[PDB]
């Protein structure tokens, strides 16, 4: 796992620094190796000099070095890769939404995008024999579309205690694009603590097309958006979770690309497409990713959750 | 804030 | 090869000042020679006097003169060029991807960025008659999507022991845009002792699109960028090394730039657009070059890398 | 710092 | 021609002092009537006296008195104007580049600078009667963008000894802007003995923007520029040669301004602001010039060089 | 320094 701040006074660290740095976000050595230089000093009580001597002691805590492609290919094979619960859409997906990455689902309304983000709030509690990730979920909804009987409905699917499910999600609701942000920061916090394995965010961009209305605002809302996902990002490194975000859809009318632009394109690295198939079927497609071929696949809407095409 | 129940450990969900 | 900077010894150095250079980043007879007389100055044991006589000694080593375009008209016949692994492809390039020299390549998501700078990292090391470079890979990841996976797939097409492959390929993941120059002078320091032929920063801009927000930080967000392209130019000059960088893209609302602007427009020799064609086929185009013609070929993305279009 | 294996110098694939 | 120094010795000056002088850049008479008083001084085993004998001497054997504008108008009516290898361009130059001054050409990336500074480099070396310099070329070169084989391209148009034509480009690659300088002195010596008709610096600011960071270093990086710019005025003067310098250019954020500053601005008497036209063709207009109207004219880059619109 | 061939003097470029 990540190792605490408090490590850092162990190394030579004032311990009043190591409380104005979490009081900056920062809980991890890693949240602090990773972080620039120029975020230290942007905070009150730390100075140049003391920023050098953070960056280097904590430096010394994590590697931050040249390795090799074997010994990286190594380590990435003991990744962990929640199922879906859908045989078919994890044979899409190569195991399933990987951890330690940014996932993206997005399409028109009624695909099943909320409900994929409620069956990967329940699976990623299974033991990884059973394709989980045994840890519990954290789903921030920008929308107020969270129903828990819905994450009870695919607990009986899997035979969970429904009542012990439903203390694993750690559920927040974000009201605007600052509150969406400053949910992150106590995210950070709890991580530490428990061990979550699955970061859920949806929508991600739902807040980001009223919050910020016109062109007039379209540079400071997307250098806002810039940050969200970079924070992610972090999130997806300090703790190795699997952050899966969904995003809204839009018409071109010069026939439906998602929203974002290219700041939320390059920053995710899988992105998934979600059609409306026919009755209770929908269609996943690989969109984009690093490893994964161009495919589509067919799932379903359940009593119980997303499933294989139950026909 | 953090709820009482939400700075609780995890804990594998028992079967049913 | 680069001479190493003990050579320096003897000639007439301080065998303790050679210790204070390498802990500078100099470590080759060169990157003393091509540096100017101000950077020597900056550090701490290190004199006016010393330094006139550390860059003298230097220049004795290494011609920095004139010559005729004759003479660099045979020196240039006998530069190496990587195969990108598309026949289509390097008929564009006039050979493949040039040693010696910084090439950039942009474009929207999904366009194949990263996967042709995995087909490179594999293609870099078969013999010079198959079209390689013989050499190592230094995969620098500014993102987090490096896939040894698909390393493994270009392997198995040119035939090569994919756990040798993988033993040439020196990954490391940049954290922020500080950490990302910090890689390079440690990798420096491996490029006297090895044989790499092929550097990689993918994605080079992404990082600094985060750390350095609005129009108040966009100075320094391009200063900071300039000596970072700077120190690629410097690697490729000590070692003769492929510089293959990528970068991301913005829209202009007055339709997709690179970002970057005008620092990284003047530093790259090669830009290559990258636009996305059918299915699994892209149009790659010559964008910028000193000497290819403005013209676009179409490749693919294959299950075993970077290929022609299988069509 | 630097890998045990990536401190090796470079080795021609040999072919499969 | 400009008469070398060794015709000082003939005058009543110590041949040793000779020696001093060629050791301090002078190797004309000229470049030593040109000198202020203050330079001479600063050279170790000169005093004031030899410096005043030196100057009294060398005044004697070049006019730097007044004349008349009729005889000035005569002497330049004889001076060379090197083609560009367009009809079009020529058309707005009045003749082409104008020997004995200072020419600039700046542009966003791809605008053709390098390609200019290639046809030119070729182009000056046909007869006068076919519109050239009948000299030799001397192409510094900051960015490693010299393309031998885009020399020939050019040669085979206008019907020359490719072999030949390559023997009369003196390249010269400089690494920082202290060597930058240091190839300057350097050419002050080949160009007695030789006959160069075009000195050309691509990019003359490329390495200002790397080697002076911020605004900490502003001053010393003009002042350091302006005795580069002085030092080129110098060779103009000396030996008529025609310099040709690129730049490079920079957004400004308050749309495309050149960078040097007010340094670069008046020291240069011609600017050609080159903009990217359709396809291949460029847009080349007389930014600043002395006798040249403000008007834009229409080339295009070919596979044989510069030319017109071949449209 | 310069080169055994810079240092010769200019050539006027025969025709092909
Ligand atoms: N318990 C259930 N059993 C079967 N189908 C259901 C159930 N609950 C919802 N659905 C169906 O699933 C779809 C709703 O999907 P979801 O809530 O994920 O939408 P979404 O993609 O998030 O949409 P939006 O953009 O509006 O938020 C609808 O077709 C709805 O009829
Ligand atoms: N093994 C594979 N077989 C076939 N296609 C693949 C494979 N892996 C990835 N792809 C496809 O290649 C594309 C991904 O390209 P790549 O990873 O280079 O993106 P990129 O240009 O780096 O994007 P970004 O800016 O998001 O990082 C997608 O279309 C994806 O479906
Ligand atoms: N042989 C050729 N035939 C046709 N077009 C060419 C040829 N070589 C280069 N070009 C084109 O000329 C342009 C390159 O111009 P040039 O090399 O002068 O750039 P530049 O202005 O010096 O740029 P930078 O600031 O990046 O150095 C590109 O559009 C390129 O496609
Ligand atoms: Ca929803
Ligand atoms: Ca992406
Ligand atoms: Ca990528
Ligand atoms: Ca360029
Ligand atoms: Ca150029
Ligand atoms: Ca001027």
């Amino acid at each position: 796992g990540p190792q605490p701040i408090s490590r850092l006074e162990q190394c030579g660290i004032n311990a009043n620094d190591v409380k104005k740095l979490e009081e900056a976000g920062f809980h991890t050595v890693e949240a602090v190796a990773y972080a620039p230089k120029k975020e230290l000093i942007n905070i009150k009580g730390i100075s140049e000099a003391k920023a050098d001597k953070i960056l280097a002691e904590a430096a010394k805590l994590v590697p931050m070095g040249f390795t090799t492609a074997t010994e990286f290919h190594q380590r990435r094979s003991e990744i962990i890769q929640i199922t879906t619960g859908s045989k078919e859409l994890d044979k899409l997906l190569q195991g399933g939404i990987e951890t330690g990455s940014i996932t993206e689902m997005f399409g028109e309304f009624r695909t099943g995008k909320t409900q994929i983000c409620h069956t990967l709030a329940v699976t990623c509690q299974l033991p990884i024999d059973r394709g989980g990730g045994e840890g519990k979920a954290m789903y921030i909804d920008t929308e107020g579309t969270f129903r828990p009987e819905r994450l009870l409905a695919v607990a009986e699917r899997y035979g969970l205690s429904g009542s012990d499910v439903l203390d694993n999600v750690a559920y927040a609701r974000a009201f605007n694009t600052d509150h969406q942000t400053q949910l992150l920061y106590q995210a950070s916090a709890m991580m530490v603590e428990s061990r979550y394995a699955l970061l859920i965010v949806d929508s991600a961009t739902a807040l980001y097309r009223t919050d910020y209305s016109g062109r007039g605002e379209l540079s400071a809302r997307q250098m806002h958006l810039a940050r969200f996902l970079r924070m992610l990002l972090r999130l997806a490194d300090e703790f190795g979770v699997a952050v899966v975000i969904t995003n809204q859809v839009v018409a071109q009318v010069d026939p439906k690309k998602p929203i974002g632009g290219n700041i939320i394109a390059h920053a995710s690295t899988t992105r998934l497409y979600l059609r409306k198939g026919r009755g209770e079927t929908r269609i996943c497609k690989i969109y984009d990713s690093p490893c994964l071929p161009e495919a589509e696949a067919m799932f379903a809407i359940n009593a119980d959750g997303v499933g294989d095409a139950k026909d | 804030f953090v709820s009482p129940a939400a700075q609780k450990a995890f804990q594998p969900p028992r079967s049913c």
